[PDB]
């Protein structure tokens, strides 16, 4: 911090050498330097940010998942928090902003314990006994989500994930959208275990009216253009057959290394004809099957387009692999990589075709989308987001994508807990009485671990531009009486948090904000494992590149 | 197509010259340029105001919460911002009180004018609007005045004067800082009750000497003055009573050499023998007439010779150096002596009266003190200001200059004419000026209306700096002035104001019992010069610069 | 309009630093914590020293807060408040500079998380300014009104954390006698002026009842004079004793050649007349600020009269108060009564440098010891250690106040602040308790340098204040904690009052600042 140290005094290293508490201080400032951009983005009162790529392009982002991934940091101690933000997005999909703040403060608050001659091995042991004591207390205080006869255990869950976004005001409209979407795309596996594949719904970047008037599609929406303009755009009538092909349908050459050689020039035209005919024989049998709509991964040549225009078939090129599996899964078809069977003959059976009620191509602000609705075998869903531009919709795309992961977890695990820093304030009262029981040096480690957990409710008040100590002192008073509740419900002074729009302490159950308990579990372990990685480092050895 | 003609007929003037007309939103930019440094003044008005670090190119740092002082060092590019610098500089020179206010108002009048020019009001009508508001503003300040001092010297009355002034600059503790000024003001004033003489007071009388070390509680009020000098011959505690005499000479204590080629000339050995002893006997003979008058300390104006020093410390005459003009003039006012440049006998009527001259250790260096007693009082007293940080000595010293400048406000006008502080004087003008807009017809009513809206910045600033939410504290205070028919006739709703610390809601428990008020003479010229700052910026529609 | 560019008018000059945001005041705190880290391990007797070499290649070694920050040219504006606090305590006291800086550091470091919260700046300053008023009053109760038992113990603690602490058995015996020569209400610091002698060992020093000044010039008749006078007599002069121009001019007209011989003999006549008046009064020692020529020193060399010159005015003022004479800038007005006397005179070889010793006076106002050492930093460290200790025993004579050392003052004040915060007002309970545990940084680092664990110490201090009413503190010898009154460790209270007032003024100065402007 003060000055640079001596460069390899009687050590003979090509790179730099540093040791002592100086690098330990640099890791604290390194974790705090990358955490300051995450501070202002926490809670509903947080504001968004924009990252410029020095080419004019910019992107608005609130969550610290992709912000820290875009910020190219060269200090390796900061890379662990960068990967921690990416790690938490994969498993849980929510709380990337919280683990960076929690992990940074645990290292910041533990920095005072370093110069007290408390070893890091004793500090992490005091943190770990506080962790498993906190997990059991979280397992005591949580609650199942069937919860009540009315739903609204899913309408309220969406508000927590939808808060701190541009469309947080429209969360009342989008709360019904996300719950209706994930209940349509469920599946069955492992003999009774229900799964909810995230990203299976199609998020379209449309422009137009507003985010409030975003129409929920009762079915999947394919984002691709029509091949020819002379084709029929709208196909009515029930039992519309869906064909999902992937083989190469355009005219292709012979095998990858063979050479066509012929002596008799009479058959030179005939081999040209059958190469043009062998590709049309495949299109002939699809017309015999009567598939109104056909989808292909590869291209579609003009030799095939004439047959679809004549027979009124909807041929669409330039489909992707991951989409057609969901089309076949929803419409009831099966993925056809090639047309063949166990016998030597080549044919096409009608069982490979799907079924849907209606297919309509719609265009909105230079965005052609094929609206497939009314799947008979299994339902599907897609959300057409509408806003100002593509870069504003990227925040909405991440806002919706994080909302599916949160609503995924509350259905997989019915246990939930209230927001507003309730459990973060409750663990402090639980750990203070436990810190005195253990006696020896781990009291300060467990105590300072509890003090670091209060940063989540404190940051909600700091970013709100209000008085923070009064809200924290009132939240401290109610949680202080929870441990001394004196059971005989009348077990009140629990399940309360901050209300920032009004600045009062009210019941979070009635306010309608909840979060699954599994997000709290994985966030605490991943935050502490990152804290263990930084505390145990003593000396750095940076080797310059050759 | 690839390149424009790049403004033809531009060679009329130099390439460095640039024009800036009212169009293209440039008047909005000049308001935004004021908004850059105006927000710096928001954190610096009030008792909870925060000082500012200003590192000059030389490295001399001054820490301060005032505006006129901070704007001296900053080199400004925008000319419209320099109007505020010289407007606050005029405020400091004349009255020495109320400069943050000038900036705050002259900046908010340009802020509300941003809305007026955007609506479509012509610039000529804007100046007529504020001028008609100014005549009504200065009229009502004389009407809603309450209280008066009526006594030049009193222990309790000065607490009402000095305390609200120094409360902005380095609040700290109230009693220890206020007593140093109220004690020193009584020493220098020519009281002379029941004589009919004109009062007189000088800003240069009270002066603060900065000494490092100690603490703010150990500060004392010295009757006389002090320098960091060393006696040459000997030091003396001077435990002898029966007061000494003082003789001041502006010329050096040496032989008056010829101005034109003073050179020795010795033709023979008889002159060589007597020339060495002649200088000794001549210097000794001049000291006999000076020594027989009973003088024991002489203040010299320039360098003193060694031969003259040998005969001065023979009889125990103290020597003091004052190598400057103003340092020598300030000392004569204490003892009341009349200097004469001649080396002869001081006149007995012109000899000064000083009882004791002590030399003690305060800041580790040698200092000479000239404390008088209750008998034979003197003027131009000093205040020993002790502190730890030299930067804090600078700002506290200028707070005494602001307090001494506030004492000047009592001499010229007929009396004190105090006003209620803590935003009460600003919030009262909002209702009076708003009613004045309803009485006058014409398109100037919006200018009168926005002039009242600009006065909300004083209660809004004190509520923001006090760590309170302005959305709840401000409209709660309007209820005291929106009210009618309430019991008491002798109405006491005028003393309601903001509060920095304490009760909820905020209307302060009067500014009364609190003993905080404002001066009428400060508010008169502040609103006058603040309106002139907004007048000159709004009246100009084209700006021309050079080299940048 | 006059140009196609139309440049946008910037408010400030080009190159001016940034402005309001998040982290401005935190950078000033971290800047103070950075400077505070360098002075951190230098606390207490079991600390360390700091080696600094500036651009001019001047080596220096020290453990002080004023000297370390003096040589370091600090350009950061908020960090120079520490230079100021240290300088201030040194000036008014000369001891405990570091303590003040570490306390200033921890109050600002403790104010860091409150500034991250929504606490305003004035609320934190009101807590310390209201708490420091009780700390000053509490220290007055901790201090004693001691008058019995008639200096020795106060000097041993002031010499800590530097060289001569281990040699306190020899230096404190003669250092107490330095201030006893000074009478009340004068306390002249220039009389304790001590010089440098490169060469020798510190153990061979001795106490001197007078002055010892370097001649700085080799005269032609220096060896002829005797070095030992049984009953010497000192007379201070100021006239220049050599053949030159008389009074700032030189112009002599001579017409006749017979008078040209007489005017030269007149100059030779008056110069011996000037010297004969010095000879007739019996002045054995002659001293003058101005130079003395070879003509005068050889005239004095014949009849056993020592002389010297090339001395400063500060040295001359110390000679008068030692011998008790006066200054006479004229040879004709010399009388016998104004001549000073002493017991004996002897010029001794000290580090390849000659010094004129005076000693054995019945009443001497001067104490001046020769500092001999190996390196130039050894003699410098012995000077600064004595200069810090001499101020403590100096001001101990001004007032008799004694408080317990070893970090005992901070713990007793902190306990009452915790009781005062427990009672009233709610909001400031966190601030005062934060000031309480932040005030305990002095015994915190004092034991970390000793190698002991801080948890076992700090838990023992709090729970044992009931029987350890006021004199409860740390003991380094027995590796235990006990009463300091039995160990005879004492320290005045003036270091404690000026430390808290300077530290409270230092932290409150920049806590009322949220800006940083740097032109050019
Ligand atoms: N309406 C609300 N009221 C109070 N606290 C809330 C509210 N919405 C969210 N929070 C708090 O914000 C924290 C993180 O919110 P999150 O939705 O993860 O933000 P982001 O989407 O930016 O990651 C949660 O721990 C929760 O307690
Ligand atoms: N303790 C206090 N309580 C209420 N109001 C105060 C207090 N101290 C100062 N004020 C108000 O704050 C205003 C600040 O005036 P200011 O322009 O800073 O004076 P100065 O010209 O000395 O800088 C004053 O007019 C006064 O009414
Ligand atoms: N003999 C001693 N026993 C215990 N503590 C001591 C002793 N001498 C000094 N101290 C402690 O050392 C601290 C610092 O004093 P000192 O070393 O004189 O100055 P500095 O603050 O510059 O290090 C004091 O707070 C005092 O309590
Ligand atoms: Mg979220
Ligand atoms: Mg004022
Ligand atoms: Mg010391």
């Amino acid at each position: 911090q003060l000055f640079n140290n001596s460069r390899s005094d009687t050590l003979f290293l090509g790179g730099e050498k540093i040791s002592g508490d100086d690098i330990r201080n640099q890791n604290v400032l390194a974790t705090m330097a990358v955490a300051n951009v995450v501070k202002s983005s926490l809670g509903p009162v947080g504001l968004d940010k924009m990252l410029v790529d020095d080419i004019g392009d910019f992107t608005v982002t609130n969550d610290g998942a992709t912000i820290l991934s875009l910020l190219d940091v060269q200090h390796p101690a900061g890379k662990i928090l960068v990967e921690l933000a990416q790690q938490q997005d994969r498993e849980i999909g929510d709380g990337t902003t919280s683990v960076v703040i929690i992990a940074s403060e645990l290292l910041k608050r533990a920095n005072e314990l370093v110069k007290n001659k408390i070893h890091p091995t004793t500090i992490i042991t005091g943190f770990r006994v506080a962790l498993r004591e906190a997990i059991r207390f979280i397992n005591e205080v949580l609650s199942t989500s069937v919860d009540t006869l009315g739903k609204e255990t899913l309408i309220n869950i969406a508000k927590t994930s939808m808060s701190s976004k541009i469309i947080g005001a429209d969360s009342d409209f989008f709360s019904n959208m996300v719950v209706d979407a994930l209940l349509a795309v469920k599946t069955q596996n492992s003999k009774g275990e229900i799964k909810y594949p995230v990203k299976a719904v199609n998020v379209l970047k449309a422009h137009g009216k507003s985010a409030t008037e975003s129409l929920l599609v009762p079915g999947y929406a394919l984002n691709c253009t029509v091949a020819s303009q002379a084709m029929p755009k709208r196909i009515a009538g029930g039992n519309v057959k869906i064909a999902c092909l992937d083989l190469n349908l355009q005219k292709a050459r012979m095998a990858m290394g063979v050479q066509i050689n012929i002596d008799d020039p009479e058959q030179l035209e005939q081999i040209r004809k059958r190469e043009a005919g062998i590709v049309l024989e495949r299109v002939k049998k699809i017309i015999d099957a009567g598939a109104q709509v056909v989808l292909t991964t590869k291209g579609i040549d003009d030799l095939c387009l004439k047959e679809f225009v004549e027979a009124k078939i909807m041929g669409v090129r330039r489909c992707k692999k991951e989409d057609l599996r969901r089309i076949a899964r929803a419409t009831g078809a099966t993925l056809v990589s090639s047309m063949s069977n166990l016998e030597g003959e080549e044919t096409f059976e009608s069982s490979y075709l799907g079924l849907c009620d209606e297919v309509v191509q719609a265009k909105f602000s230079d965005d052609e989308c094929i609206l497939i609705k009314g799947t008979s075998k299994h339902s599907s869903s897609s959300i057409i987001l509408r806003g100002a531009n593509d870069y504003s919709l990227d925040e909405m795309e991440r806002s919706l994508h994080d909302s599916l992961s949160v609503v995924k977890r509350t259905l997989e695990s019915g246990n939930v807990v209230p927001g507003g820093g309730c459990v973060e304030a409750a663990l402090n009262i639980y750990l203070d009485n436990f810190a005195t029981t253990v006696g020896s040096r781990e009291q300060l480690a467990i105590a300072e671990f509890a003090a670091a957990l209060l940063i989540i409710p404190k940051t909600l008040a700091v970013n709100a531009a209000k008085d923070s100590s009064e809200l924290v002192a009132k939240l401290r008073s109610y949680h202080a009486a929870s441990q001394m509740a004196k059971p005989e419900k009348r077990r009140s002074y629990r399940n309360y948090g901050l209300d920032l729009i009004r600045g009062k302490i009210v019941d979070e159950i009635h306010a309608g904000v909840l979060e699954p308990t599994i997000s709290k579990v994985k966030s605490l372990k991943s935050a502490l494992e990152a804290c263990v990685a930084i505390l145990r480092i003593d000396t750095m050895i940076t080797v310059d590149p050759e | 197509s690839l390149r424009l003609p790049q403004n033809p007929n531009a060679g009329l003037f130099k390439q460095g010259y640039n024009s800036y007309s009212n169009a293209d939103g440039q008047i909005i930019k000049s308001i935004a340029a004021i908004r850059e440094l105006h927000q710096m003044c928001l954190t610096s008005m009030g008792p909870c105001g925060r000082n500012k670090i200003i590192v000059n190119h030389l490295g001399k740092i001054i820490i301060t919460n005032d505006a006129a002082t901070m704007l001296r060092e900053l080199d400004i590019v925008h000319p419209a911002v320099k109007v505020l610098v010289m407007a606050t500089e005029q405020q400091k020179i004349d009255m020495g009180d109320g400069t943050n206010l000038v900036m705050i108002l002259a900046g908010e009048l340009l802020n509300v004018s941003e809305k007026l020019i955007s609506m479509g009001l012509s610039a000529v009508e804007i100046i007529q609007g504020y001028n008609m508001a100014r005549k009504f503003t200065l009229k009502e300040l004389d009407e809603m005045v309450v209280g008066e001092i009526t006594d030049k010297n009193d222990k309790n009355e000065l607490l009402k004067m000095i305390k609200p002034v120094i409360s902005s600059k380095k609040y700290g503790s109230e009693d220890i800082l206020s007593e140093l000024v109220s004690e020193a003001v009584s020493h220098v004033l020519p009281v002379a009750q029941q004589a009919g003489e004109i009062p007189y007071f000088n800003v240069d009388s009270i002066r603060v000497v900065k000494i490092m070390g100690g603490s703010l509680s150990n500060s004392t009020v010295i009757k006389g003055m002090v320098f960091n000098r060393e006696p040459e011959g000997h030091v003396k505690s001077l435990s002898e009573d029966k007061k000494h005499k003082v003789a001041v000479f502006t010329c050096p204590l040496d032989i008056a050499n010829t101005e034109t080629k003073g050179t020795v000339l010795l033709h023979n050995a008889q002159e060589m023998l007597d020339f060495s002893k002649g200088e000794e006997k001549q210097i000794d003979a001049m000291m006999k007439e000076i020594a027989d008058m009973g003088v024991e300390c002489i203040v010299a104006g320039a360098g003193v010779g060694e031969l003259a020093l040998h005969y001065l410390n023979r009889y125990g005459i103290l020597v003091l150096k004052v190598p400057s003009k103003f340092e020598l003039r300030r000392l004569c006012r204490v003892c009341g002596a009349t200097p004469l440049p001649r080396l002869g006998a001081p006149t007995p009527e012109e000899l000064g009266l000083v009882e004791t001259v002590k030399t003690m250790e305060i800041g580790g260096d040698r200092v000479t003190v000239f404390k008088q007693e209750q008998g034979e009082i003197s003027r131009t007293s000093t205040i020993i200001l002790r502190g730890a940080t030299q930067n804090n000595l600078d700002d506290i010293e200028r707070a005494i200059d602001d307090g001494v400048a506030a004492v000047k406000g009592l001499m010229k006008p007929s009396g004190g004419k105090l006003l209620p502080g803590a935003g009460a004087t600003e919030i009262e003008l909002i209702s009076r000026i708003t009613k004045y807009g309803e009485r006058t017809p014409g398109l100037l009513q919006l200018a009168i209306k926005q002039f009242a809206v600009a006065f909300e910045v004083v209660p809004r600033t004190l509520a923001e700096t006090a760590g309170l939410d302005v959305n709840e504290v401000l409209p709660n205070l309007y209820a005291a002035h929106n009210v009618t028919e309430p019991g008491a006739v002798k109405t006491d709703h005028l003393y309601k104001g903001v509060d920095i610390d304490g009760e909820s809601d905020e209307g302060v428990k009067d500014i009364r019992e609190e003993n905080i008020y404002d001066m009428l003479a400060t508010k008169k010229f502040a609103i006058n010069v603040a309106t002139e700052a907004a007048t000159t910026v709004l009246s100009i529609d084209q700006i021309i610069m050079a080299k940048k | 309009n006059f140009g196609s560019q139309t440049p946008t008018i910037v408010v400030l000059k080009e190159g001016t630093d940034a402005s309001q945001g998040k982290g401005q005041i935190i950078s000033n705190i971290n800047a103070c914590v950075a400077v505070q880290e360098a002075l951190k391990p230098t606390l207490g007797p079991l600390g360390s020293d700091i080696l600094i070499v500036t651009s001019n290649q001047k080596t220096t070694i020290s453990n002080d807060g004023a000297t370390i920050l003096k040589l370091l040219d600090v350009v950061h504006p908020a960090a120079k408040t520490l230079v100021d606090i240290s300088r201030a305590q040194d000036a008014e006291v000369g001891d405990g500079t570091t303590s003040v800086t570490i306390l200033a550091g921890e109050l600002m470091k403790e104010a860091k998380p409150f500034l991250e919260e929504g606490i305003s700046s004035h609320l934190i300053m009101k807590g310390y300014r209201k708490a420091v008023s009780l700390a000053v009053e509490k220290i007055n109760e901790l201090a004693v009104d001691i008058t019995s038992e008639k200096l020795e113990r106060c000097a041993r603690t002031a010499m800590s954390s530097k060289l001569i602490h281990n040699n306190a058995d020899f230096f404190v015996k003669m250092c107490v006698d330095a201030v006893l020569s000074l009478d009340r209400n004068d306390l002249d610091d220039k009389l304790i002026g001590i010089k440098k002698i490169p060469g020798g060992a510190m153990e061979e020093s001795l106490f001197i009842n007078g002055v010892a000044f370097k001649k700085t010039f080799s005269y032609a008749g220096f060896e002829q004079q005797p070095k030992k006078f049984n009953n010497p007599k000192i007379l201070s002069l100021n006239v220049e004793l050599e053949l030159k121009a008389e009074k700032d001019n030189a112009e002599v007209r001579v017409e006749h050649v017979e008078d040209y011989q007489a005017i030269v003999d007149a100059e030779w006549q008056l110069i011996f007349e000037k010297l004969r008046q010095v000879e007739e009064t019996g002045a054995n020692i002659v001293l003058s600020k101005l130079p003395i020529g070879d003509l005068a020193t050889q005239f004095f060399a014949d009849r056993n009269i020592f002389c010297a010159g090339r001395v400063s005015a500060d040295d001359m003022n110390r000679v008068i108060q030692a011998v008790g004479g006066s200054i006479q800038s004229t040879t004709s007005d010399i009388k016998p009564e104004h001549l000073g006397t002493c017991a004996l005179f002897e010029e001794m070889q000290i580090g390849s440098e000659r010094y004129n010793l005076f000693q054995g006076c019945p009443q001497a106002k001067t104490c001046t010891l020769l500092l001999r050492g190996g390196a130039e930093q050894v003699i410098a460290e012995v000077e600064r250690s004595l200069h810090d200790a001499i101020m403590i025993v100096k001001r101990a004579l001004q007032n008799k106040l004694i408080v317990a050392g070893g970090g005992a003052t901070e713990m007793e004040v902190s306990k009452c602040l915790r009781d005062y915060s427990k009672t009233i007002a709610g909001k400031q309970q966190m601030i005062i308790n934060a000031f309480a545990k932040a005030l305990e940084v002095i015994p915190r680092q004092l034991c970390e340098n000793a190698g002991f664990d801080a948890i076992e110490i700090l838990n023992k201090l709090r729970l044992a204040h009931s029987k350890g009413e006021k004199w409860y503190g740390v003991v380094f010898e027995t590796e235990n904690i006990g009463d300091n009154f039995a160990k005879f460790v004492w320290e005045p209270a003036l270091v404690k009052i000026n430390a808290l007032n300077s530290a409270t003024e230092a932290t409150n100065l920049i806590l009322s600042v949220d800006e940083t402007i740097t032109n050019k």
